[PDB]
């Protein structure tokens, strides 16, 4: 075995922080300016060789409803109904095109990658991780030319034992972590909210020991190497460790939701209150 | 000299032997001749020789460098030792090294230091292209939407058809008109009545366009999805004892006559007899063939897979992680049986581990660039 | 040495070609208008 | 009519006449939308910068 | 119609996919490129002999 990694990791939320979110505040009114500029352009455009009329024509092709009836009925304003259109056109399809271009490329940060990583290849504070306390990894960590940098770093937070560590990164208290494999690797098959990186660390290997020239050594180093013909560590593996699954099934990029579309649903509210207002004004007004 | 640990070449005539940081080794040949055997062979260099070099440095003692003439790494042939471990039961040699394993057969005379780089009997797999989504057209919105959808239909009719009546429109023909605009267009229907209710229908309108255009700009994620590495365990795998339950082109990679052999023909012989037609001349066919389809699934001594996976041009040539091997051993060193070695070479070999240092000659020979 | 963005309508400057075209669409408009009240002559 | 297609809609006309007019139309429209997904496609390529 | 509006949707969909990575392979990174470490026949580099 050697040594890993080990961080949470779970299906994002990137999300938009409102419908209007890829356009500026301004532009917004610009074209709600401009739409009823270029509708009164008709209007004193085609009059001369229908206000409400022309007003709705004008105002609907930017939702491109079934709404209207009327039309223009000179030469000149088909001309520039035709560009209105046009124009029409060209707004929204650049909305697709930004909302698009955003939502697939905020693909969230990536996964600790491993030891040259850059994201924790300095030491950092803004990115806080641990380590295992009078270990041999501290062992491993004493003998480091070039790594004190960061044997400092973690000698300033280091941990005693795994029930702190594991149950703390659950808690999202932590960052990252480092152990030996089999420990990691079975608590993450074992309850699928944290994975590792995969990434071998350091070579190594676990064995037995006994005070030195005492009569069993032959023995046991040859019954050891008979359990490994026949299987019987094999079954061992199955046993206890290679024991549950769950699936790899590369995340996705996580599905709009009812987070934050109800900033539309914003509008069915103000619909029902100005009409509510317009109806009893078109009593009025009638 | 078989692998790439332990390569050898020409010698080099422009300045003498070979120039370059290496050690000679010789070759006596004499076959089918009264004569004498012996002459230079050539310099002598490899990730072997790299960490003999360095730790006969360290631990001062002195060496050279001959081959073997006559044998591999040997069996009992005859209850005897030919070969390799043969040179040293006849204790006309003192230790070997080179790519070497350890059973219990080769541990009765000779014996092994602590071994350094793992091996095991491993497998051999290939990515796919692409796993688009066989419900994707219904991924990209929560369960949320649609009924609040359907719901603020319902409600934005009722208040219609209520502040119209301040060729009738009505429950059926509103709903309708408003079904098909949210979705793209269909139907050139009866319009509301009256210029105040417009409004409403509008505002539903906008709703709707910025929907449609969110939906299929959302959408246009889930159809960029990364390589998929496939999965399975050790060799203990519904996917190979019952191997029917697809298509017989899940095809196996075995080289025979050899250690993944004997290895095999011990324990199940089912999948020996069944691998009978999926044989595969050597390394070259196999990773070559195995690229297009005739060759799916292999079985071989993962050190050597380990190192042809990071020189192939592509990069769909990947096995499965560590800590699922079949065969847990490594290779070593062989020395005459309890010497006044084995101790020192232990420790010294121990310590270069524990200096971080074997990653480096790793980097230098053992992994290549293509990591994947 | 490279990274990109998604940035927020990309500009009002960047935009600015669509007016450009609509206000020269505008004065073709108001032009032809002058025109016909000019060719009604025939 | 013709020119309101392309671009996406609007102006309420049928030139119903005859269905041939119909067959005609029909497969410009057709071309119509597969011209606008495009754009939008090779457009969405450049918001990326 | 809401069927066809699915259809006509993921037709814009997967060609935006396949513009969006319609970009040649990366220039020559350096030195240690995979394309150069090891060597292949596609696209051959070499300079003036001797
Ligand atoms: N390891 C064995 C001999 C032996 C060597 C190799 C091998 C082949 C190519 C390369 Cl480059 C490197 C190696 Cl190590 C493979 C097998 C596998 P097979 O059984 O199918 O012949 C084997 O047995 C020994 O030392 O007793
Ligand atoms: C996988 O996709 C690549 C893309 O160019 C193609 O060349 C290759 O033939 C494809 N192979 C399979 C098995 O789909
Ligand atoms: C491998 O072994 C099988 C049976 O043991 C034999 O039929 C075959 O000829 C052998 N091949 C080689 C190359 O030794």
């Amino acid at each position: 075995q050697g040594l890993t990694i080990l961080v949470k990791k779970e299906i994002p939320r990137s999300t938009l922080d409102s419908f209007m979110q890829p356009f500026q505040s301004t532009l917004w009114l610009l074209v709600g300016l401009s739409v009823h500029v270029v509708a009164v352009m008709l209007y004193l455009l085609d009059r001369f060789s229908t206000l409400s009329s022309a007003m709705w024509f004008s105002w609907g092709v930017l939702l491109n409803s079934g709404i209207g009836e009327g039309a223009p009925r000179s030469f000149s304003a088909r001309i520039l109904g035709m560009v209105w259109a046009g124009f029409a056109m060209i707004i929204v399809a650049s909305y697709t095109a930004n909302l698009a271009a955003f939502l697939v490329l905020d693909r969230p940060e990536e996964r600790i990658t491993g030891i040259n990583d850059p994201r924790l290849r300095n030491p950092s504070d803004k990115f806080i991780y641990a380590t295992v306390k009078q270990s041999s990894v501290d062992i491993y960590f004493r003998r480091q030319v070039e790594l004190s940098t960061m044997y400092r770093h973690m000698e300033k937070h280091n941990y005693e034992s795994a029930a702190e560590a594991i149950q703390a990164v659950r808690d999202n208290k932590l960052h990252a972590f480092i152990w030996d494999s089999a420990v990691l690797e079975f608590e993450a098959s074992q309850k699928c909210d944290l994975v590792t990186t995969g990434e071998l660390f350091f070579r190594s290997g676990f064995g037995i020991g006994m005070r030195k020239d005492s009569p069993w050594k032959q023995q046991v180093s040859l019954s050891i190497l008979k359990s490994h013909e026949n299987g019987f560590m094999e079954d061992l593996d199955k046993t206890w460790v290679r024991y549950q699954e769950c699936d790899s099934r590369s995340n996705a990029p996580a599905t709009l939701t009812c987070e934050n579309m109800a900033g539309v649903f914003m509008l069915v509210a103000g619909g029902i209150v100005a009409g509510i207002f317009l109806i009893f004004i078109e009593i009025a007004y009638k | 000299e078989e692998a790439p640990f332990v390569i050898v070449e020409s010698v080099d005539p422009l300045s003498g032997t070979c120039m370059r940081n290496t050690v000679p080794c010789q070759k006596r040949i004499i076959s089918e001749n009264d004569e004498e055997p012996g002459y230079i062979k050539k310099c002598c260099k490899g990730f072997c020789i790299d960490i003999l070099k360095k730790i006969s440095k360290s631990v001062k003692f002195t060496y050279d460098l001959y081959l073997v003439t006559n044998g591999k790494h040997g069996k009992k042939i005859n209850g005897t030792w030919n070969g390799m471990i043969g040179e040293v039961v006849m204790k006309r040699a003192y230790m070997a090294v080179g790519s070497l394993t350890i059973n219990e057969e080769r541990s009765e005379v000779v014996d092994f230091s602590v071994p350094f780089i793992e091996t095991g009997i491993s497998v051999m797999v290939s990515r796919s292209n692409g796993t688009v989504s066989p419900s994707a057209f219904l991924e990209p919105f929560s369960a949320c939407v649609w009924v609040m959808m359907f719901v603020m239909l319902l409600i934005v009719s009722a208040v219609a058809v209520f502040v119209f009546e301040y060729p009738s429109f009505t429950i059926g023909k509103a709903i309708w008109l408003l079904w098909g605009l949210v979705f793209n267009n269909s139907v050139p229907v009866q319009n509301p009545k009256g210029t105040t209710s417009k409004i409403m229908v509008s505002v539903w309108a906008f709703f709707a366009v910025i929907f449609l255009a969110s939906y299929t700009a959302n959408l246009a994620a889930f159809m960029i999805q990364e390589e998929y590495v496939d999965q399975v365990s050790g060799l203990s795998d519904k996917k190979f004892q019952r191997p029917n339950d697809f298509s017989p082109p899940f095809r196996f990679g075995t080289v025979p006559n050899g250690s993944t052999e004997r290895n095999i023909r011990n324990n199940y012989a089912e999948m020996h007899a069944y691998m009978g037609k999926f044989n595969q001349r050597g390394v070259d066919d196999a990773l070559l063939s195995l690229k297009t389809g005739k060759l799916d699934a292999f079985i071989y001594d993962a050190a050597v897979l380990n190192y042809m996976a990071g020189r192939d041009e592509g990069c769909k040539l990947v096995t499965i992680g560590s800590g699922k091997v079949f065969a847990s051993t490594g290779y070593g060193i062989a020395i005459q049986k309890d010497s006044g070695w084995k101790r020192q070479v232990d420790l010294a070999i121990l310590q270069l581990f524990g200096d971080g240092e074997m990653e480096e000659l790793e980097a230098l020979w053992l992994t290549g660039i293509c990591h994947n | 040495e490279k990274n990109e963005v998604m940035s927020s309508q990309l500009d009002i400057d960047n935009m600015a070609g669509v007016f450009y075209m609509l206000g020269a669409a505008m004065a073709l408009s108001l032009i032809t208008f002058i025109s016909e009240h000019l060719f009604y002559w025939q």
